[PDB]
């Protein structure tokens, strides 16, 4: 997995290069990958993903898609703004709380 | 004879497009 | 004339279609 | 030599036919004109000497 | 001001031919009128015929974007010329190329037939143009002494013979047997790519986005200023009747009275349905011999043709 | 009234784009073969 | 469509209790549509 | 003064198309007097062709219209060119003109990333103009596959037990398959030393990789992107679609549970015809002796004709719906093994640097999208044959039959439709036809589509293999039974689903 | 017949012209004869 | 100034220029011809070929 | 296509003691571009 | 009751014979046994597969001619010599426990 020291050596190495240039990026961390360091970065590091709580609106409106749209997180996910995985963990999270 | 039988040109084709008749042939 | 350097929709159907499927 | 330039038809229909003696290329060659369709580009050479 | 102009009847479109996959850069009319030929930037030569508009023939030799084309007068011979560098003849009862013209050191932007002799002209990005002897192929002179891409040059009888425009936004009149320029006009403001000199009036006229300007033979005098078309003006073609098209490179192409300077009607066109708004532009104009019908080629890949409107008069049209 | 994606016109026809007297050709493949000269020969 | 009761009286159910959506209903120099649009065929085509 | 060659053009274009803009308007409509930021405006044309070739929107904020007209026009003009080019190459390559190892490079490349945009415009274009099935004939369908499996009396498959006694067996058979993707053992790469790593240690602890997965099965629905690329057969091009190796196990062993479950409760009838009991050569063997077992088939005493019909269903793997087939999967598995494998086809899809999200088709290159690809055409199927034909075909549930066999002759002459097998996605009709189901049959053809002007001679497609006195004679009555028939059978499916 | 460390570019890639250079020498008396159509005579070297 | 090297290309070749002959279009005729009245007339017959076309 | 005239490839330790080094120029430049005068490197790197 | 007249389809000898073309495309990094490895491959997947519409498609016959033979020209042309002298059917077609190449042949028929 990931840890603290490699998240801020993969941080300060992005920020210098640029967004697009994975290979020496996984070139300057040891038995890491660009495939993980990409995905690494556009899933917990990039900074426009938010890590707060729902506003009740993007709540319903949460619950609205995923009956539209049953198990497709990833057409979801865009259309509220946070990554899949937010979204699916939050969807069973109220399914729950209404359980 | 070229009697219709046979390569237009035996160039290209890996043979030397050599014909003959069959003899076995009644 | 100043120059710059260089360095979802979704219909309605969807909804009608899913809960007439869900009847 | 090289090939000079490189469907259905009712003449060649195989039941209107009679060959008692079969076509060859001495025959299309002896009468250029009538023995062969579009015959481009021909010299037409007899002699009876 | 000025007498008053005459009054022209208006152009109206009435066909619109589509059938090149690039720009259509330049375009010609045969001396007996059957037909017109259209070079592109999709490398191919088409040739059209002119009542129907139906395509005869097209005619792929060259390696890049043909920027003129030409026939001659003379001779069963047409000529084009190309941004690879190259000058080709074909030659039109085998449809086929005969003679080729070497020594341009990059893309020949325009080229023109001498109509007594047989010269050619072509002038190039390497900032010279080159006489070439039709029959041998040889370059008779280099008329070198412009500073950047020679955006356009033609030729006639009268003297001086050759008249180029250029990228440094100036013009040259040059002496031919001498090979060298004889008359220096520094009037325009930005880069000169079109002249045209009237079939009867030893006169011609110069375009750039500035304005038109008119002169007077043989020294090149100033004679007026034509205004009103702001814009980058790739062609410029008179009729014999005074009718002076301007074609710019935005689309628009206005029409003038040759002698009072009068701008008469101004034409938009729209663009081909599948068509940016911004592959809006005119690249080549044409009168047809009868001078009846205007031809254009256009940046959106089609030919516009253009005819005279019948049913009109100085009272449906005022002249201001 | 549901489009199905294979017809999808975007882009305004001829016609309605350049209007009801204008022609309009549109010629890809042409006729005339490359062999049949523009110019013929004398005999 | 007559195909059967469960089609039929699906139909009459959904045009009864099926009532006009909210989310998706709102969720469906220059501006700079033209350039987008141009080179990106994930867009619908704007030519001016 | 040297020539344009051949490997000069590319270069050469360039030259002539970057001199031309500043010719064009970096120096022909200025105005901004100071030094015209020439090359800057050259540093946004190179990068718009970049973003025209990724498919990433291009919008510079605040760029005055006249460079953003002449940018956009020239980044056109370009773009015709690749085309263009293009579209030449290929014609080459196909008929064999060019054997240089180069081209053949370039040109996969270049319609790779033609692929990609048009893909992600459709893509864009389902979510806007809305799921192309209305909700008529999704629920058509819906109710058919219902009352299809309660006649049958399926039995649904059930979630992978806990102590399930196979499971030993169907993760062997799983790991077995994938080896023999490096059965070579090249100098593979990093990935493939990862995924053969995995494969290893899972087959040392046979119970850690069954927790895992039943793990992954039970919860989890965001899954990793795959990656795109293409294989050049020359003629055509193939996708092959490359997925993340613990997912690719997970995956394998779904596939294979699925499918001995699936041809244990019998859900597959017979004419679904990859099957396992026989190669290829040998189900024409069967077909041709099964048309000449039909009961007085080569008579034509009474006016009598046979039809044999064969086409493709035209787009199955890309016009699948995930959401329908969520709730179709839902009537065959259980709702979470339903859920996981409609959720897996909604991946990212990435080449070089362009990525787009899946969201209409069906990716291909999962490993249980055989057993996706093989229920949704038994679906068709029942359209195609109905529900009364395709029960007597399959047989009572109690007793089935075998591949293209009836119970009586009553049945099996009782309907026109005497044999249907269906390939993947290919199918093979063979009708016959009495006098007067033939008169009526093309009555109400030419009632429709009518041809007063005896054209429909002129389309008519034969074999040109076989001469003339074998082909194909097009009769009047012939050509229009044949186009008849060909009409009758596509109109019973809906052209949002699949067409012909 | 005859029954770690890392490599650069052209050693990970290009043909081993070993296997080609055995099936020569084994052929040889075949592909080096003497009675040939056009073709220049020449004495290896020592 | 003037080098002897030379070329495979500029050796002598098509030495003589094809002048327009008289049945072709030469420039006399050109300076006769009638040009609109005839293009009308073509484009005329062109519409009735299109129109006994449809 | 190699070429002539080079030497080998680096062996896994001197790519561990390069990747090393490029790493501590990666630092002394995250470090130079948020400027800290809360930093020592000391004698015994 | 019926005959059943066999011929292999137009889209399958295509297919054979890109996938001839490929084998020659990526051979100037394979050694002469890997070339003829994938022919025999190659040839024994068709012949394998239709068995008798071989025998009466009278184009297939052609297309293996020109393409076996396409296979051991590009053998030749690996060592730098297309003499049909030094190289007759012997260094093709001995087995490869003498030492041959081993390809199997389909091409020497008389069509
Ligand atoms: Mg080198």
């Amino acid at each position: 997995v990931w840890r603290n020291t490699e998240d801020e050596i993969l941080k300060a190495a992005v920020m210098k290069y640029g967004k697009n240039q994975w290979s020496r990026i996984a070139s300057l961390l040891h038995r890491k990958s660009a495939k993980q360091c990409k995905a690494r970065w556009y899933e917990w590091l990039d900074p426009s993903i938010k890590k707060t709580e729902w506003s009740r609106e993007e709540e319903e409106k949460l619950l609205h898609l995923a009956k539209l749209m049953p198990t497709q997180w990833r057409t979801i996910a865009p259309i509220i703004g946070r990554t899949a995985a937010q979204c699916l963990e939050h969807y069973e999270f109220l399914l729950d709380k209404a359980a | 004879m070229y009697n219709g039988i046979g390569l237009p040109t035996p160039r290209g084709s890996g043979t030397n497009g050599y014909v003959q008749r069959n003899l076995s042939l009644v | 004339w100043k120059i710059p350097p260089c360095i979802v929709h979704i219909n309605e159907n969807f909804a009608k279609l899913a809960e007439a499927l869900y009847i | 030599f090289e090939p000079l330039v490189r469907d259905w038809n009712e003449f060649n229909d195989i039941n209107k036919i009679i060959i008692r003696q079969p076509i060859r290329t001495e025959y299309k060659i002896a009468f250029p004109y009538l023995y062969n369709n579009l015959p481009h580009h021909v010299h037409l050479t007899w002699y009876h000497t | 001001t000025m007498p008053k102009p005459q009054w022209h009847p208006p152009w109206k479109l009435y066909r619109v031919i589509s059938g090149h996959l690039g720009w259509v850069r330049c375009i010609a009319v045969e001396p007996g009128n059957q037909w017109f030929v259209t070079g592109s930037a999709d490398r191919t030569i088409k040739i059209w015929d002119l009542a129907s508009g139906k395509l005869k023939l097209s005619l792929t030799g060259h390696i890049s974007t043909v920027r003129g084309v030409i026939v001659s007068t003379r001779s069963p011979y047409l000529f084009s010329c190309g941004e690879d560098k190259q000058v080709k003849c074909w030659d039109l009862e085998y449809n086929k190329v005969i003679r080729h013209y070497h020594g341009h050191l990059s893309a020949v932007y325009g080229l023109d037939l001498h109509p007594t002799i047989d010269v050619l002209v072509t002038c190039s990005r390497d900032s010279t143009a080159r006489i070439w002897d039709v029959r041998t192929k040889a370059s008779v002179h280099t008329l070198s002494g412009h500073t950047n891409a020679v955006a356009t040059v033609r030729c006639q009888a009268a003297e001086p013979q050759i008249i180029t425009g250029s990228h440094d936004t100036t013009i040259r009149l040059w002496d031919l047997v001498a090979g060298k320029t004889r008359v220096t006009l520094t009037n325009h403001k930005k880069s000169v790519r079109a002249v045209v000199l009237h079939p009867r009036h030893y006169t011609f006229a110069s375009g750039s986005p500035d304005n038109i300007k008119q002169w007077k033979f043989p020294d090149g005098s100033f004679i007026q200023n034509l205004s009103g078309h702001n814009a980058i003006i790739n062609t410029l073609t008179v009729n014999s009747d005074g009718v002076l098209v301007s074609g710019a490179d935005n689309g628009t192409m206005h029409l003038w009275d040759w002698r009072t300077g009068y701008n008469f009607q101004r034409v938009h066109a729209a663009v081909q349905p599948g068509s940016l708004d911004s592959e809006s532009g005119i690249f080549a104009c044409a009168f047809d011999q009868s001078e009846s019908r205007l031809l254009t080629a256009e940046a959106d890949k089609t030919i516009k043709v253009y005819r005279e409107d019948d049913t009109a008069t100085e009272e449906t049209h005022p002249v201001s | 009234e549901v489009v199905l994606h294979e017809d999808k016109k975007y882009y305004p026809t001829a016609e309605e784009v350049y209007g009801p007297e204008v022609e309009t050709i549109v010629q890809e493949e042409d006729t005339q073969p490359l062999t049949e000269p523009i110019i013929k020969p004398v005999k | 469509k007559n195909t059967n009761a469960e089609t039929r009286e699906t139909l009459q159910e959904l045009y009864k209790e099926f009532k006009g959506d909210e989310i998706l209903a709102a969720t469906m120099y220059s501006t700079g549509k033209v350039s987008a649009s141009f080179t990106s065929t994930a867009m619908v085509p704007e030519t001016t | 003064a040297k020539t344009v060659t051949k490997q000069r053009v590319e270069s050469h274009f360039d030259l002539e198309l970057r001199a031309a803009v500043m010719h064009d308007i970096l120096d022909m409509m200025p105005e901004g007097i100071k030094q015209n930021k020439a090359r800057t405006i050259l540093q946004h044309l190179s990068e718009a062709w970049r973003c025209w070739k990724a498919n990433i929107p291009w919008k510079v904020p605040g760029l005055p219209t006249p460079i953003e007209n002449m940018i956009l026009r020239y980044v056109k003009a370009k773009a015709d060119w690749w085309t263009n080019t293009a579209h030449y190459n290929r014609e080459r390559i196909r008929r064999g003109a060019t054997v240089d190892k180069t081209v053949c490079k370039k040109n996969l490349g270049r319609l790779t990333r033609l692929y990609l945009k048009a893909e992600q415009e459709r893509q864009h274009n389902y979510l806007k103009d809305g799921p192309y099935i209305t909700a008529e004939e999704a629920v058509a369908v819906y109710t058919t596959t219902v009352h299809w499996l309660e006649s049958r009396r399926f039995s649904p498959i059930p979630f992978p037990p806990l102590s399930y006694k196979h499971d030993t067996k169907l993760l062997i058979l799983a790991l077995e398959r994938l080896k023999e993707a490096y059965s070579v053992k090249s100098r593979l790469n990093q990935s493939q030393r990862e995924e053969l790593g995995l494969i290893e240690q899972a087959y040392d602890n046979p119970h850690e990789a069954l927790s895992r997965i039943k793990r992954h099965l039970l919860t989890q629905r965001a899954f990793k992107e795959v990656g795109i690329e293409f294989m050049d057969l020359y003629s055509h091009l193939v996708p092959v679609y490359d997925v993340e190796p613990l997912e690719k196990i997970t995956d394998a062993y779904l596939d294979q549970y699925l499918w001995y479950e699936a041809d244990k409760r019998r859900l597959f009838p017979p004419w679904i015809k990859p099957a396992d009991t026989e190669p290829p050569p040998l189900l024409v063997y069967k077909w041709c002796q099964g048309i000449n077992n039909l009961q007085d088939v080569w008579e034509t005493s009474e006016g009598e004709c046979n039809v044999m019909l064969e086409s493709r269903f035209e787009k199955m793997y890309e016009k699948i719906d995930l959401t329908l087939l969520n709730r179709l999967l839902r009537l065959i598995v259980d709702h979470n093994i339903a859920d996981y494998m409609t959720a897996k086809n909604n991946v990212v899809i990435n080449y070089k640097d362009m990525n787009h999200t899946n969201s209409y088709g069906i990716i291909r290159g999962l490993q249980f999208a055989s057993f996706i690809v093989q229920y949704y055409g038994l679906v068709m199927d029942l359209l195609v044959l109905g529900l009364h034909r395709a029960s007597e075909m399959a047989g009572p549930p109690q007793m089935p039959n075998d591949f293209l066999s009836f119970q009586d002759i009553a049945t099996e002459a009782a309907h026109p439709i005497r044999l249907f097998c269906r390939y993947i996605d290919r199918i093979h009709i063979f009708f016959r036809f009495t006098a007067d189901e033939a008169r009526d049959l093309i009555q109400r053809y030419l009632t429709e589509h009518p041809d007063p002007n005896n054209e429909n001679i002129v389309g008519y497609n034969n074999k040109k293999c076989w001469p003339r006195d074998a082909r194909m004679r097009l009769m009047k009555h012939d050509v229009n039974l044949g186009r008849a028939v060909f009409w009758d059978i596509k109109n019973r499916l809906p052209r949002s689903v699949t067409t012909v | 017949w005859e029954k770690w460390k890392k490599l650069t570019n052209a050693q990970r890639s290009g043909l081993n012209q070993i296997p080609n250079r055995r099936f020569t020498l084994w052929w040889s008396p075949t592909i080096n004869r003497a009675n040939v159509y056009v073709g220049f005579q020449v004495q290896l070297d020592l | 100034q003037l080098s002897k090297q030379y070329s495979s290309r500029d050796l002598p070749s098509h030495t003589k220029i094809k002048y327009r002959q008289t049945t072709q279009d030469a420039p006399e005729e050109v300076r006769n011809r009638d040009f609109r009245r005839e293009l009308e007339e073509r484009e005329r017959a062109a519409a009735r070929e299109k129109n006994r076309d449809r | 296509g190699g070429k002539t005239g080079s030497g080998g490839v680096a062996s896994s330790s001197e790519s561990n003691r390069d990747r090393r080094e490029r790493l501590r120029q990666l630092a002394l430049e995250t470090i130079d571009i948020n400027k800290d005068p809360y930093f020592m490197k000391n004698h015994l790197g | 009751t019926a005959q059943c007249f066999l011929r292999v389809d137009d889209e399958s000898m295509q297919r054979f014979h890109n996938r001839v073309r490929q084998i020659l495309m990526a051979s100037g990094s394979t050694t002469f046994t890997k070339i003829v490895n994938k022919w025999n491959t190659a040839l024994i997947g068709l012949m394998t597969y239709f068995r008798e519409a071989v025998v009466n498609t009278q184009e297939l016959l052609d297309l293996l001619v020109k393409c076996e033979n396409k296979i051991q020209t590009r053998i030749k042309i690996g060592l730098n010599s297309k003499m049909p002298s030094r190289f007759p059917p012997v260094v093709f077609y001995t087995p490869k426990e003498l030492g041959g190449l081993g390809m199997l042949s389909m091409g020497h028929v008389l069509i």
